[PDB]
């Protein structure tokens, strides 16, 4: 019953603030990571940025200084913030739950993230 | 970054074939790359971490291989369910990395 | 110590915080010292000359 749920915002006009919300059910917002995956039409995923389990924000290299997001641990839900929307940002948006498992290499051990749940889908068209 | 390279593009099969999938990384990334099946129209799922553990309830007809660069990814006896796009995705360095994609469909 | 220690922080009371190993990654190899064994070995030589007097 554990799913991650997100609803759309509608079409928004170019050169704005994208609003993004995940709602997560079934388990929490601690523990984990939470990020965002998108996907143009027609083409493969793109990463845009995850916040780690320490509270740490990766972000992706190609959104330069446009990437903001936050967590609703009260509500438990994760934000997504993008700004200065441009054409080329119509896809749809993805929130996902990057897990860590611990995998042990000969001496090493590493904690391994596998976005382990994703949502449903959010179709972001700007015009 | 790390460019992951997924190649056929498009590999088609009947029903109860095997299919091996290739995804080619730029540097060694380990064993840290996961794969995931999107359905047309649907969201992505996770199918196999770390290259080789099966996901819960993944059937055992998936399977995966490799530690170093070429890692791969086996289907065996086909079903309509399985012909869908699959990515390659790794987990070593913070500037993370998909796939090209592979559509997987019936011949 | 080869490990990448993870501390934690628990607020057991007001303004006290207790630091805690929340996790452990990384080389989990055994805290160990390493003492050169020439570098010793003629130590101990020039120990036992000094102690047979
Ligand atoms: C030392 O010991 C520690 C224990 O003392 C170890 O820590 C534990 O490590 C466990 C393994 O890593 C970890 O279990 C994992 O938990 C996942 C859920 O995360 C939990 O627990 C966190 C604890 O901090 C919480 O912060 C989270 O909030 C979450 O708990 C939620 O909290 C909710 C309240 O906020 C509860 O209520 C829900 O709230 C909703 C709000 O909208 C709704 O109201 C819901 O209706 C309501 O229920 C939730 O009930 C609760 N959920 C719980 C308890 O689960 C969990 O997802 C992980 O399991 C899944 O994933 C792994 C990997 O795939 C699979 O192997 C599992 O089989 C399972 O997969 C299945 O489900 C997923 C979907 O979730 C599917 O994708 C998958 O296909 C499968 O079907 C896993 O259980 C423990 O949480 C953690 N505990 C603590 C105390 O931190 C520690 O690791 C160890 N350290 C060392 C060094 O050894
Ligand atoms: C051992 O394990 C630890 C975890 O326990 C590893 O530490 C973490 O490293 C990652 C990078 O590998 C860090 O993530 C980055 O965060 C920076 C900004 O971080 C700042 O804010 C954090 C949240 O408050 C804070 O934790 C940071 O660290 C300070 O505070 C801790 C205590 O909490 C203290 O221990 C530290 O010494 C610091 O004082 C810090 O203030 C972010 O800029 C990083 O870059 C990413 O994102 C940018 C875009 O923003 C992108 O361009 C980059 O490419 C990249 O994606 C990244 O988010 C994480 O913060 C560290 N966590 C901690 C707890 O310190 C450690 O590296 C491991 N070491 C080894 C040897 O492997
Ligand atoms: C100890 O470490 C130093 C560098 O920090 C190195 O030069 C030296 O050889 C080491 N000696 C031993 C005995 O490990």
């Amino acid at each position: 019953q554990a799913r991650l749920q997100q609803w759309e915002g509608r079409p928004l006009k170019p050169a704005e603030t994208l609003s993004l919300t995940c709602g997560v059910h079934g388990v929490g917002l601690g523990g984990s990571g939470w990020g965002w995956i998108r996907q143009p039409p027609g083409q493969g995923l793109q990463w845009i940025g995850e916040i780690d389990h320490d509270g740490s924000h990766k972000h992706n290299p190609a959104l330069r200084s446009r990437l903001s997001m936050s967590l609703d641990t009260s509500r438990n839900q994760v934000s997504l913030r993008l700004t200065s929307v441009t054409a080329a940002d119509t896809a749809i948006y993805y929130c996902v739950r990057v897990y860590r498992e611990k995998f042990l290499i000969g001496e090493f051990l590493t904690d391994y993230r596998f976005m382990d749940m994703w949502g449903t889908g959010t179709t972001v068209i700007v015009s | 970054a790390i460019q992951l390279t997924q190649a056929p593009l498009t590999v088609s099969a009947s029903i109860g074939d095997t299919i091996t999938l290739t995804c080619r990384a730029s540097q060694d990334i380990s064993i840290w790359l996961s794969w995931y099946r999107q359905m047309p129209g649907k969201a992505p799922e996770l199918l196999i971490y770390a290259a080789s553990t099966l996901r819960g309830g993944v059937p055992s007809r998936f399977s995966g291989a490799r530690s170093g660069t070429d890692f791969s990814l086996k289907i065996k006896n086909l079903q309509p369910e399985d012909f869908a796009t699959y990515y390659c995705f790794q987990s070593d360095s913070y500037p993370r990395a998909f796939g090209q994609g592979t559509k997987v469909e019936i011949t | 110590r080869p490990n990448n220690n993870t501390r934690k922080s628990i607020r057991i009371g007001p303004g006290q915080a207790f630091y805690a190993t929340g996790d452990i990654i990384g080389d989990i190899r055994q805290a160990h010292c390493n003492v050169s064994k020439a570098t010793w070995n003629e130590t101990l030589g020039k120990v036992v000359k000094q102690l047979r007097k």
